């Protein structure tokens, strides 16, 4: 996250970061067994740590928990990221507590303007590199969508979003993919890709959701 | 563009 602020310890409580000997993604918590990441993270050993704030110190209230499964989406595009979706399943489930909990999937899509929380331990830097130690929170609108094609002409699917600020300096970054975008109290959005980070006229791009509610429930019931 |  460029631009953003130190969220505080669990106070981001359904933000996961999954690991396989080093922070490489993030991921949301829907219930007990079950995170939502994006497709392009997917890899094997994967290692879902919960309850996190300092990815490199164990300071208490951590869950480090196998993946048992990884499901990508089946129309998931790598060269477009189209259908940037993935559920993990939890080799066993997380215990809950106010600093390990889960988030709501949508009921409807999120409308231009409505304001979302980003967060994640991705690069903080726009030119070069820098990797947090805590979690980092960044306030984002979406973005129309004529906004977001003139922003990426040709790039935009129905199962992407824009979310950020045109003005530059704001914005998710690599090692922030897969995580959340919430939305009143709601998973809109999954930290997909963009054009560099946090750059004028370049704002951030989200998989859509609410398209895949009922693509989730079904997955998580058959599995 | 690129992944994040
Ligand atoms: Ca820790």
């Amino acid at each position: 996250i460029v631009g953003g602020y130190t969220c505080g310890a669990n106070t981001v409580p359904y933000q996961v970061s999954l690991n396989s000997g080093y922070h490489f993604c993030g991921g949301s918590l829907i219930n007990s067994q079950w995170v939502v990441s994006a497709a392009h993270c997917y890899k094997s050993g994967i290692q879902v740590r919960l309850g996190e704030d300092n990815i490199n110190v164990v300071e208490g209230n951590e869950q480090f928990i196998s993946a048992s499964k990884s499901i990508v989406h089946p129309s998931y595009n790598s060269n477009t990221l189209n259908n940037d979706i993935m559920l993990i399943k939890l080799k066993s489930a997380a215990s809950l507590n106010s600093r390990v909990a889960s988030i709501s999937l949508p009921t409807s899509c999120a409308s231009a303007g409505t304001q979302c929380l980003i967060s994640g331990w991705g690069n903080t830097k726009s030119s070069g590199t820098s990797y947090p130690d805590v979690l980092k929170c960044l306030k984002a609108p979406i973005l129309s969508d004529s906004s977001c094609k003139s922003a990426y002409p040709g790039q935009i699917t129905s199962n992407m979003f824009c979310a950020g600020y045109l003005e530059g300096g704001k914005d998710s970054c690599q090692g922030d993919s897969g995580g959340p975008v919430v939305c009143s109290g709601k998973l809109q959005g999954i930290v997909s890709w963009g054009s560099g980070c946090a750059q004028k006229n370049k704002p951030g791009v989200y998989t859509k959701v609410c398209n895949y509610v009922s693509w989730i429930k079904q997955t998580i019931a058959s599995n | 563009a690129a992944p994040r």
